[PDB]
């Protein structure tokens, strides 16, 4: 049943399951290994070891581990251990076997290996966001890894969104509510047709109009009316984009914005009609509430 | 018997069919021995998994 592979591949490209939670993780895992081995045709090499990736960063985040070693050992017989891929699972593969930090000198000195390109730009990329990631972990927690993106990011490689986005996302977690602005941006800059950094554009506009003043709050609530706009524009079954309008227009209550307030009303209606799955209990909670 | 435009209805008493199936035959083999080469190197060196 290929849509199975369908669904594989979705939450592949998509990475979903890093978004998981233990059961549904779980699910997954057992899941896939019916299908990767049931259904073998029409399915390319290439796919064949992306899933097979998959399911060892699915056996390392989940409890038991030696199939992760059954796995890579498997995996490693195709491009070794030169492949960006296989070395950024070889480094998580040697910091949760033993719990022991070793792995990020044996990367260290190989980012400055890097540097004359015997890689392409995007593996010595994927090994810097790794390794930040390592020291995030090493050094317990604090606010300089903000600091440690920002000199990875700003000299070598600005283009890379997943950079600029984790930083928006630490401004507006306890941070600054404005330079989280400029992060989404430049990210809706290199993304033209992202349909949920227009979102997010838009909700830390609101938060930060709900601590300004009248003038500013007015302002601060046209520009999200004007960016969420585009989330309308981008999707019509998007849920947060509706709601958002809905809300802040709520919020006004003038003339147009009731105009706006019935078409939206209309639509979050419309998505939480039962072709939607999960996402109708909270579309109709924020309409019927109030 | 005379064929005064040469003979090309018949094709011919000489006509060489051990080379060309040898020729086909060569086709059929390199292809299906330089396939896996091109396949498995190039599709899984260009995507660097």
């Amino acid at each position: 049943k290929d849509l199975v592979r369908e669904k594989l591949l979705t939450i592949m490209n998509t990475k979903a399951y890093t978004q998981f939670n233990p059961e549904q993780l779980l699910q997954l895992e057992n899941e896939m290994k019916i299908y990767m081995k049931s259904g073998d045709s029409a399915l390319t090499e290439g796919n064949y070891f992306f899933l097979m990736e998959m399911l060892f960063y699915v056996l390392v985040y989940r409890n038991q581990d030696v199939d992760a070693q059954v796995v890579y050992n498997t995996l490693r017989d195709r491009l070794g251990e030169n492949s960006y891929k296989m070395v950024i699972m070889k480094a998580t593969l040697l910091q949760i076997n033993g719990n022991d930090k070793g792995a990020i000198e044996y990367l260290e000195n190989l980012l400055n290996d890097d540097l004359e390109y015997e890689t392409d730009f995007v593996t010595y990329v994927s090994i810097a966001k790794k390794l930040i990631a390592i020291k995030t972990t090493s050094k317990n927690l604090s606010q300089e890894s903000v600091l440690k993106e920002v000199v990875a990011l700003t000299d070598k490689f600005p283009l890379d969104a997943e950079l600029w986005w984790y930083a928006s996302e630490i401004y507006f977690e306890m941070g600054q509510f404005e330079k989280a602005c400029y992060c989404l941006e430049q990210v809706l800059c290199i993304t033209p047709f992202n349909y949920a950094c227009f979102g997010r554009l838009s909700e830390t506009l609101y938060y930060e109009a709900l601590r300004s003043k009248k003038q500013t709050k007015t302002e601060l609530l046209e520009k999200a009316l004007k960016n969420a706009l585009r989330s309308v524009e981008l999707s019509e079954l998007y849920l947060k984009g509706w709601a958002l309008v809905n809300i802040i227009s709520r919020e006004l209550g003038r003339n147009k914005q009731n105009d706006l307030i019935k078409l939206s009303a209309s639509k979050l209606k419309e998505i939480s009609a039962k072709s939607n799955n999960k996402d109708k209990i909270t579309a109709e909670l924020i309409l019927n509430k109030i | 018997r005379i064929t005064p435009s040469g003979q090309f209805d018949l094709m011919s008493p000489t006509f060489e069919k051990g080379k060309l199936l040898i020729t086909i035959f060569v086709l059929l083999v390199i292809t299906y021995f330089i396939r896996p080469s091109v396949s498995n190197k190039k599709l899984k060196s260009q995507w660097l998994i």
